[PDB]
């Protein structure tokens, strides 16, 4: 029996892709259908070899290759829509690559998926990577913080939040590393309470709180 | 002060139930022996004595009557 | 045709079968009469059934409450006791109250228990909520939060929206396809 | 001809018969005579209904309501079991009399319970109310919010208008057509 | 010829019966001597009459009133207990009063329960009143607010004209015409 | 077998229509009769296809095809007294189309709808509209306040108002929906507690001066 | 037997397109029919292929494309009220696109379509999309402040709520996203208690609140 | 087939079989009837098999909890018996609550305790809450934990978010190929 006929009834979640290296990969698109393929697999009603690659998976797993060959690299995310055709993101204002070398990396992440045939590498602005990253922080009504430094920026976002700033600062970081990657711009979501909690403090380059009416305690400049 | 006196004698009703259980049940085994005649005090005072202070009364009603009134401990 | 439980209920029985069924091994489930159910599975699935037993937790204990541990049947009923089995009913029967809504498939409603303000002369604090919720998918599960709250505001004495906390989300993905019988 | 549950009640087996019958599986009402009802589905149609019955929470438990909490046979009744019982009876009643207004199909309303309040030397605080509803569709459910406040504002000591929460809905779109045999 | 419910009551059968002939299907009441009546439906019918047996809610609960959570035979009778079977009383007989009026034809009242202010030296406060109704078509039902108002407002001490609230409505459309037999 | 004949045995609270795309449509009245018809062609007692429309539905249906491919456009209701010619009830002061590009959406509008046979196409004053809303509501002794603004009006009725008062203004809108539709002016009937029904003044130097209209009030000690 | 016979009796609320790659597709319109009509393909009482279609969840598919091979692109919706030819609702004023280049994405969209036969792509202003959505929050008498910026605009409505504005604001909210979606325009409803419920205080330039006869509040601006 | 353990309990068996299959040993649930479940491995897999049953403590213990050793049959229970109880039922009823979440495959409450404040001259202490929680893969876990402190902030008096500390972490790898027998 076929791979595409050993899965379940509807053939339209799984995607068999035939290897060069003489073997079969299966595609699924999130760990539940992993499991229900790898469950196949693993049982043993199948002949051949055959792998079940997915998203995050492989994208995580050619990052440790890429990690230690190519090291000091700016780049975000490779898509998969066309699991044929792999899009490469790479940073533009932080390479200091030619037009040479660059074939030669879309050479050895070819021999890296066998699935693939040509591996597109297309050069995203590093500007606008942070410009989503506000304009759709701010459309949410979110408080946060910006902070830059060379190499990533960093949105900081605390206090005592309700459950619809929860929600809707959830929804948006979901659907923006999705899209984009973390390794650029780094989102902080910390639920905490305020500090210095029932204490009157006097703020600014000399400063004290006040643990009592007559009790005056001399930390850090608040 | 008559409203003191009515919000402690009917506490102490409440206090006197289980004993006439205790020397209910006491006298009733006699009976069912051939102890139709023996005084039953004797025996009830000693049962209703050593289970009071071996279930902690005294430490139990002290703290109970001081919670109506203020914030203890 | 490895056995792997025996001796479950009707409601356990029904939960390790979904269980299974999700990740592609297909179980039976076998009546005994007076001594319970069982579930059997085949021979290349039995270590991958076990996995998911030891994973899963299954089988499923039963739903503890408050108001069992303070039955009504004893003689003698402390103000702690009746204020645990009166809280017990009142976060009950609101949690059956929220499945008549628009959309709600399962809900779990907590309440904070405050016992030591009636034994002494202490004034009580106040009074806190949480719920949580599983919504159907292709609903706008962001402005479903205000009704839960404008429900559960004034169903006790003084709360306020600071001190009510919902947590809700989407159902997960429908499974309709039939799991598959090991060839051999 | 495959089980599912048995040893069900009558108002349980026609929930579940209306969950199944939703989704386009038939299920088969077998009577038992005193062991209760059975509902079987067919084998194609046994993966989806172990799902429906594992996400819709099948088969329904009871309907809790705080007057069981504090039965009518004990020996002693302290005023806070005499309050509960009171309470939870006009919170039943009040919901049997809003099913007889023009349109409403079902109701249920709570009421904040204070029982310690009226012991102690403070004040008793104030009542708050809380109705949820579901309206035959076709109705302006925009108006109608006006007159259950009304209805239920001037029915207890002191309520005002701003301790009064309705949240009401339509019903869903009817199922009239039948579901269909699986053909193999 | 599929039963749905079985075991019923007397005035439990007319009130299925009456809910699925208004919307188009026939049912049969078979008396079954001590086990109550039963209500089958046919094979083309028996999709939509679940889903008005969920919808509905049938079969109706019995009426509560307040008075059958403190039964007079028990041997210890509080001030609230009988306060409370006093109140319920009277709530029962104005309904039955207000259903001899010249258009009415049901009616349910609501009176305001007052229960911590006999223990305590704490005074009583005003009593409100709640009613509904409902009127033959054909009528002026906004100039029959003042009658009922009229009636209500000197069958207690003190209570006022802005303390009493009557929502009432017109009855449905009759439903005069057989349901007809489902042709195949 | 007849449609009619499957139908109840009065023969005159229902309408069969014969369409143009061979589907005959049983036009109901209201909501308790669209379930009596739509039982029977559920149990499935009839040969070929049929629909069944009301008025309420068709209008409800009518305005997602409308707000898709005629946007910005000002309009007020449908009305099917005669169901085979309806009226179209448009506004003359909101909008500017010619006379052939109202006739193409007549004719439009007709190809929506298969038992019609020509859809006719009347302007409405647009004065008149808020003109009989606000002299019916004067009629009934009600309290409100009219807001103006830039195509709609809204009248909002606040206060404490009592039983005699909720009853005429619930049986008043319910009598101007079915005429006018709630596409222009909209009403605000909502109950709180204060004894001044609405309007509120502040005191100072010279006597009282009325207030604006505002979202807070002032609760009533009386 | 064919596919609309082995569906539901009444057999108007599910229509059939025939695919382009020997596929057959049904096009529900809502949750509850689309998992009814998933119920027959994956019990299996269908010979060939078929897929069952909807309007939320084909408008979420074709923009994880479009967050990949187009991104920047200001966009609002695509309509399918009618499968055949849908309309995609772009935007006027954000985008930097000629003649040809918007040929190229139509062709690129009728790919990812395989049961449509055209795309008409039009293009509306982003002024009538935020005038539409404050005229129509101005008529239901609702507490709002409009928050603008580039690529977005804000509506935020706070305070403390009664029963019939929470009501009145989810009836048009769901009535806007149903057209617009949310991509430009965005609506925030939170609701707090008030302060000033009891309470006597001084409004507004130099504002405060007495919160006891000898204790004063001063909010912050 | 040399025997290992016996008179084990159902989930004390499968346990040691989910523990040994991760080693590349096989297992045998043999039946031993009225005595229970024993567990039986090859003669080149019993070195191995000790050595794992050694390291790993298995058999397991019944797990506990702190309401089994203040049993509510006594006919006298202390405050200190009864506070004890109330808080080892709402560790247990949060602990249910929290694997009904989005991702959880398995949680664990500690809730702090409560002994000296009953009778000594200080007024009870703050709450302190910790949990622990694992999580299925996949999910950014970084951004659980505010969904779960929220949840557990106000389902008490008055906690911080100092005083909540959450722990948690993904699931380990999916055992799902068989182990294999011994070439002899």
């Amino acid at each position: 029996a076929e791979l595409d006929s050993l899965l379940g009834q509807e053939k339209e979640r799984f995607q068999v892709l035939p290897g060069r290296d003489k073997m079969l990969y299966v595609a699924a698109q999130n760990e539940r259908d992993t499991l229900w393929a790898r469950q196949v697999l693993a049982r043993g009603d199948y002949d051949k070899n055959a792998r079940v690659i997915n998203e995050n998976e492989e994208n995580k797993r050619i990052s440790i290759w890429l990690d230690t060959y190519y090291p000091q690299l700016a780049y975000y995310r490779i898509h998969f829509d066309e699991p044929r055709k792999p899009v490469f993101w790479l940073s533009r204002q932080r390479n200091t690559m030619s037009k040479k070398e660059l074939e030669v990396l879309s050479q050895k992440l070819r021999a890296l998926m066998p699935y693939a045939d040509s591996v597109n590498i297309t050069l995203m602005d590093d500007v606008t990577a942070a410009g989503q990253a506000e304009a759709g922080l701010k459309q949410q009504a979110l408080p946060y913080s910006r902070r830059n430094h060379k190499g990533g920026v960093t949105f900081v976002i605390q206090g005592a939040l309700d459950d619809v700033e929860i929600l809707r600062a959830r929804q948006f970081v979901d659907s923006y590393y999705r899209t984009w990657g973390g390794r650029y711009v780094q989102f902080a979501i910390e639920l905490k309470d305020d500090w210095l909690k029932g204490r009157s403090f006097q703020y600014g380059a000399e400063g004290y709180i006040k643990m009592s009416p007559g009790h005056w305690y001399f930390p850090s400049p608040l | 002060a008559l409203s003191e006196i009515k919000s402690a004698f009917k506490i102490g009703f409440y206090l006197y139930l289980p004993f006439v259980v205790v020397d209910l049940v006491v006298s009733s085994v006699l009976l069912a022996l051939g102890m139709m005649m023996m005084s039953p005090v004797t025996i009830s005072t000693p049962i209703k004595l050593v289970l009071f202070v071996a279930l902690d009364g005294w430490t139990l009603l002290s703290k109970g009557l001081i919670l109506q009134y203020m914030d203890i401990a | 045709d490895k056995d792997l439980l025996k001796g479950l209920d009707q409601e356990q029985a029904n939960e390790v079968i979904a269980v299974l069924q999700m990740h592609n091994i297909e179980a039976n489930k076998i009546d005994s009469g007076k001594l319970g159910y069982s579930i059997t599975v085949a021979e290349p699935d039995f270590t991958a059934a076990v996995y998911w037993i030891k994973t899963y937790q299954l089988p499923p204990r039963p739903r503890v409450e408050i108001a069992q541990m303070f039955p009504a049947d004893s003689l003698v009923s402390s103000p702690r006791a009746e204020k645990a089995r009166l809280y017990s009913a009142i976060e009950q029967r609101l949690e059956q109250s929220l499945q008549t809504m628009e959309g709600v498939l399962s809900a779990r409603v907590h309440i904070s228990y405050d016992i030591d303000a009636g034994e002494n002369g202490r004034p009580p604090k106040p009074v806190h909520l949480s719920a949580l919720a599983v919504y159907e998918r292709g609903s706008p599960l962001a402005h479903q939060i205000s009704d839960i709250k404008r429900f559960l505001k004034n169903s006790f004495a003084d709360v306020d929206y600071d001190n009510i906390s919902v947590v809700l989300s989407e159902r997960s993905d429908a499974q309709l396809q039939a799991p598959g019988t090991p060839v051999k």
